[PDB]
């Protein structure tokens, strides 16, 4: 899918091309003239040198035609440095196109990926372009370099090189750095292989690995830089050292479309000792630094992971998390490590995407608008159409909840684990109904039969389960709802939640009535809607 | 400061009624050689030349038509640091 | 057309290409198998450790230090594979260099010495440099991985370790494969030589302008624009270079090679003891490349030259280089002259139809060529066999004439170049023929047919024509004319002399040719294309 | 020439009738860190095991049946200058 944006782009790419490619063959002209004049000089200087040993070898007209091809050459001297540096504001105009859009948004859509939703595009698009600015900045650094050459043969007191020259060296080595440095990108971010879902959080003495790419594909730099990978590197905080297998020699053979890659698999984290911000706030950067020599050019380069939370047990990965969410949904800022200080707030409606990214991301179905709806409750208090209202990271987490002992993202966190690792089926075909008003839950059973029944969450534990609720019917008329003690991690480890549901019974008079559980919310018996997962 | 033309001065020394001697400074910068040209001023007549070596700093011109105004023009070729090509001298004389 | 030789060549270089594939997924699995040996250990060491701060002596286990123990091992016998895999990649690799080096590559060098003397042009140095290009990226793979394998020794070693005692001469042997293959590539692919005289390279006047132009056959875009290439002559009678005298290799060509060409270069002797149209000299080629830390020194040359004062002198200079080129293939021999070796007519026979078909549309015919022989060797038929002295082809006079051989057939070919040239192509002109057969063969035909030939009594080369007038006795008698020159053809084409050309025999001026050409042919016909007004 | 074992020379110097001190001399090489087994010798009974760190030259063994045969062997990881795992060392101790 390409924007008009890009094929302008794609463009302008050829345009500089062709460009370059019509200034090399200016220069095979320019060379042409001054070998013409140096060598016809030469010879009519050692001729009008060697036979005064005969002083009419040598005509005025034949120095009158030098000096005059003398200045034809310092007239096309003085066009191509123009033109050159008419190539050059061109390049500079490309590239900030290429750095601070096109690759601002790749920088992005990674960012939002790593949260959830919207896998991004891959590099490959992205690289050939860079690419494609990259060879013809090379080839104009080689015919800046010519022109160097061309100075030391023949030159005068005018000389458009001597004087312009060294700008536009200047120019094409910034822009060539630069470009390079730009192309250095963490490609896959930090991650620990057994969370997945996780990136960006880094438990010490687990394995995690990363993966960087450098979107220049020459071949003259295969095998040629060796990147070490680091942490923290350079406040009032805590700090880590890296341990493993750290430096690795960037091939081109482990990517399929031959691009210039380097994987870190065996890196884990060990914390360091010495003398602000929770653990699960306080930020780090995994930094990656190589150096290229490239036809005589130095080139530092250096990039960084994303921030990473970096944590000592595996209870901390719902505050850690919530910390990275809250990071990536707001700043698009890559070094932000004092982001919890003062930390932004966020709309609802970016958040509600957030929220049914971590249940798309995870499992076949997101969250709807009702499910939603009864979230932004639990967040702001009571209303309807919460569309502008705003939200503090000390609402998110951090701070409990509607006087209950927890925060909201950390009830949720482990209600999507016991999604993941239970129940995952049932949640899948929209047999949970998960998020539900008790008013609601009313509203919604009363119209329908007494035996009828839902599956929601329970609201009383930070650990998450899940629990049922029917209608019982009483003389007035009215319905009335039960809802059972919910059912944990450590219930379902020993029977399934759908086992336990066509199972269960519960006491009428003095006998164990028989399922009080007969039909799924929308009037669907019992037996068709979780006989499949029984015995 | 300064001067531009290739040599500062030039002169005429010596003379005949048929010939001429010309000095001129010996030059700052390092010529490798020059040219000499002499015309009769008003003549469409053409022009002679000759060349003499960065070494010398005269040349002797001869076979002038006596009483006749001369046009006398002394041009360098400078090579040694960077080409130069400096602007010539001419003096006008009647032997 | 392709050799045997050569598919089988082609064969061996992508046999060699998909080996050190193999091999570059072989470092792949045995880097991955030491980077899980030593994040284990450090791993199991740094939890053996911390946790011995708290107390405990009883977290890692003997049973994952035995495993420990045995993937070392593991990889130690797969390093040892891996580097006797790669020794015997280097040996496959040496062999298929020989066979680029010493001998296709040695069979252009000389079907270019043939060209330049003449022959056939082969020349087209393309599917050379492709061969040449696949060997070397070949070889730079296999560079990376000897590199990587000094990688993998800092990061993990041991005392026996494969690597620490064999891939030191991994390394030697691939860096004098790779730098002899480029020092092998670097070839004078036009010679030297002036534009002026296209059809005499190898021999230089002083000051006049020649061109040269240098190939490296190893097509790597990471050289373009990277070498500079300094000429020069005579590196340690002697000259010097002037012009310009560097230049720097590009790939703007033809097919995108990487070449550099040299206009702008001639000859100046500075301030002795062989005769000058036999001393012979080199001119030098010479780069540096720096490729991926290898420093690679290139030095190639010419072929001899022969470096001349004056134009009269270039017969004799171009018979030296004819002498030289025909007869050996060694590219350096400024001493040939010295003792000069000696050449079969077989040979010489096939060098001189050469200097015709090079120049001309035609070549020499064997009564052309056997009446050759007469003037080198003696009287005689089928010389085959026959050897032939240098001294006897050009140092020497011949036949009690004042001139040499060669000389005198320079001059004549001169002649035929730049006039009566329309009337060589097409075959008017019999030009080298017996007296006898000259005889023998207008006899047959009637009084007036006539016969064009070349002059033997000038070293300047000249043409004459020759009749048969018949006599009383019944016998035929020959008449030949003095023979036209180069200074009377300026004045009149050698076509327009035949056609007015007349004799006085008694009183009037009859037109003695003006008939017919050898075989039959009115006069007209045959020249009257040139009479023009 | 040298003695090629883990640690080279082992004894235990006190003893109670249910546990054993262990010194070897000080290694040469950089010791990480050394396992210690013991079992009963030729038992199927499994062997039990514990580590020191490299820093140590003696460790402390319990819970030992009195007059048994036990097996104790010594072994060591260096990694400092190369990885080197040498063979371990072994004694027969009877309490």
């Amino acid at each position: 899918v390409v924007t008009e944006k890009q094929q302008m782009l794609e463009q302008h790419l050829q345009d500089v091309r062709k460009r370059v490619q019509d200034l090399e063959q200016k220069m095979k002209v320019v060379e042409n003239l001054q070998d013409d004049f140096d060598f016809n000089y030469k010879t009519l200087k050692s001729q009008g040198d060697m036979q005064d040993l005969n002083n009419q070898s040598v005509t005025r007209q034949k120095m009158q035609q030098l000096e005059q091809m003398l200045t034809a050459l310092d007239q096309m001297r003085r066009s191509i440095v123009s033109e050159l540096a008419g190539l050059l504001s061109a390049m500079e105009y490309v590239q900030k196109t290429l750095t601070d859009e096109e690759l601002a948004d790749w920088k992005r859509r990674q960012q939002i990926a790593c949260i959830g939703g919207p896998p991004n595009i891959c590099l490959d698009r992205l690289e050939n372009w860079i690419t494609s600015l990259a060879e013809s900045q090379l080839q104009t650094r080689q015919q800046i370099k010519k022109l160097e050459e061309l100075q030391q043969k023949v030159s005068y007191k005018g000389d458009p090189i001597v004087q312009h020259r060294p700008m536009l060296e200047e120019r094409i080595v910034e822009l060539f750095r630069n470009l390079m440095k730009s192309a250095f990108v963490v490609e896959r971010q930090p991650c620990m292989p057994m969370h997945p879902d996780r990136p960006l959080v880094i438990k010490t003495g687990v394995q995690f690995t990363t993966k960087v790419r450098l979107l220049v594909k020459f071949p003259e730099l295969n095998y040629q830089l060796k990147i070490k990978v680091c942490i923290d590197k350079d406040r009032g905080s805590r700090k880590f050292n890296i341990l493993g297998t750290n430096t690795k020699v960037m091939n081109m053979e482990e990517s399929n479309n031959g691009s210039l890659s380097a994987e870190f698999k065996h890196l884990t984290l060990r914390e360091q000792r010495c003398g602000s911000l929770i653990v699960t706030e306080e930020l780090h950067l995994i930094t990656f630094e190589t150096e290229v020599y490239h036809q005589g050019l130095k080139i530092d380069l250096e990039t960084h992971s994303l921030p990473v939370v970096v944590i000592s047990n595996i209870c901390q990965m719902p505050n850690a998390w919530a910390s990275i969410l809250w990071y990536n949904m707001l700043t698009n800022n890559p070094k932000n490590v004092n982001f919890f200080t003062k930390p932004p707030i966020g709309t609802w409606d970016q958040v509600a995407e957030v929220l049914s990214w971590q249940f798309s991301s995870t499992t076949k179905r997101g969250l709807s608008i009702e499910q939603l709806t009864t979230l932004a409750e639990k967040l702001l208090g009571p209303g309807v159409n919460y569309s502008g209202c705003q939200i503090t990271w000390a609402k998110f987490c951090k701070e409990n909840m509607a006087g209950k002992g927890f925060s909201f993202w950390v009830w949720l966190d482990n209600i999507i684990d016991l999604v993941k690792k239970y129940i995952l089926a049932l949640w899948n075909e929209g047999y949970i109904m998960g998020f539900i008003s008790k008013e609601r839950e009313r509203a919604i059973l009363s119209t329908k039969p007494p035996g009828t029944f839902l599956l929601r969450f329970s609201e009383s534990s930070k650990e998450g389960g899940v629990t049922f609720t029917w209608v019982e019917k009483d003389i007035s008329g009215k319905t009335q709802i039960q809802s059972v003690e919910p059912y944990t991690k450590q219930q379902l480890n020993n029977m399934s939640f759908a086992e336990i549901i066509m199972g269960y019974k519960i006491m009428d008079a003095t006998n164990i009535l028989v399922s009080p559980l007969v039909y799924l919310y929308p009037d669907i018996p019992k037996e068709e809607a979780f006989g499949k997962y029984c015995r | 400061g300064s001067v531009s033309s290739v040599p500062t001065k030039l002169e005429v020394v010596a003379a005949t009624p048929t010939s001429l001697l010309i000095s001129w400074d010996a030059p700052a910068v390092t010529v490798d050689f020059y040219h000499i040209t002499y015309g009769e001023t008003g003549g469409n007549s053409p022009v002679q030349e000759f060349t003499v070596p960065g070494s010398k700093s005269t040349a002797t011109i001869s076979g002038l038509k006596p009483g006749v105004d001369y046009t006398i023009t002394v041009y360098a070729y400078v090579s040694y640091p960077e080409y130069y090509f400096p602007s010539p001298i001419s003096i006008n004389y009647r032997t």
